[PDB]
């Protein structure tokens, strides 16, 4: 049982935008399909939904006359067309299985995909820099100090920082991202180490940023 | 020998819709994994209906 969805991405207030959703592990021809959203940190906003033999349309009041619904059985596919997008838009969008089989009234989703993240804002989608916040060379004989980097000007959001490609996890603070006043999103990541640690280990941060297909390795050195 | 003035119907429909549900990929393993532990138990099937099941043999 699995629904992978796919079409995501950043696109300009206005423009349009594809979703699709494949389905695999069930009989697919079967079941009523449902899109719904999720905007970031707020609740969960149905959107349409379709019957198991693509004849029977249902969306919501906040996209009717925008989104339109589609299925294909062949190929078990939904597909989910968005148009003339509205910043209200950004949102979190999952496919869902209908409960329920072989009926044409709606009942509830019991198998959820993943989602694909949908942002509209105007501004374009950048990589990010990463800057190495380099250890004091005060730090004492002990001693206790802290490195780390510095990922700047990114968007859209996220972006998953790691150390050593995963050798490093104890004392890692990776801090939420905040927006600058320049529309991008930046945050920091810092690691507390033996002082007696610097210059003997390789200190590397692997930030990726899967938007803007971004992979960086920056090593940290005093 | 009024016969002739009554309606037709599918005797067997309710059967034959159970067997269109139990059909689809999967819900053999959801019957099989409810008796698992006893010979009779209630099943709810993907259509919604509730039904009841018996494994009245066990030759496995």
């Amino acid at each position: 049982v699995q629904l992978v969805e796919s079409g995501g991405g950043v696109v300009q207030p206005g423009r349009s935008l594809r979703l699709s959703c494949a389905a695999s592990g069930f009989s697919f021809s079967h079941y009523a399909m449902h899109w719904v959203r999720q905007a970031p940190g707020k609740g969960l906003e149905w959107v349409a939904v379709i019957s198991y033999d693509g004849e029977n349309t249902y969306y919501a009041d906040s996209v009717k006359g925008r989104f339109s619904i589609s299925r294909d059985n062949s190929k078990n596919t939904v597909s989910l067309q968005m148009n003339s997008l509205r910043p209200e838009d950004t949102a979190l969008y999952y496919c869902a299985r209908d409960r329920i089989v072989d009926d044409y009234y709606y009942y509830g989703m019991d198998v959820w995909g993943q989602g694909a993240t949908v942002t509209v804002s105007s501004a374009s989608t950048k990589g990010p820099s990463v800057f190495p916040l380099a250890p004091s060379s005060k730090s004492t004989s002990g001693g206790t100090a802290a490195l780390g980097c510095l990922v700047k000007d990114y968007f859209p959001e996220p972006v998953t920082v790691s150390w050593n490609s995963g050798a490093l996890t104890s004392g890692v603070h990776t801090f939420p991202a905040v927006l600058q006043s320049s529309g991008l999103y930046s945050l920091s990541s810092v690691v507390t180490v033996p002082s007696s640690s610097l210059g003997t280990q390789t200190y590397i941060c692997n930030v990726n940023h899967k938007p803007s297909n971004t992979k960086v390795d920056k090593k940290v050195e005093p | 020998f009024l016969g002739f003035l009554l309606g037709v119907g599918s005797a067997i429909a309710s059967g034959v819709a159970v067997c269109k549900v139990l059909h689809l990929e999967g819900e053999v393993n959801k019957i099989k994994s409810a008796l698992l532990s006893t010979n009779k138990a209630v099943v709810s099937l993907s259509n919604g209906v509730s039904v009841l099941t018996f494994k009245v043999l066990d030759l496995k």
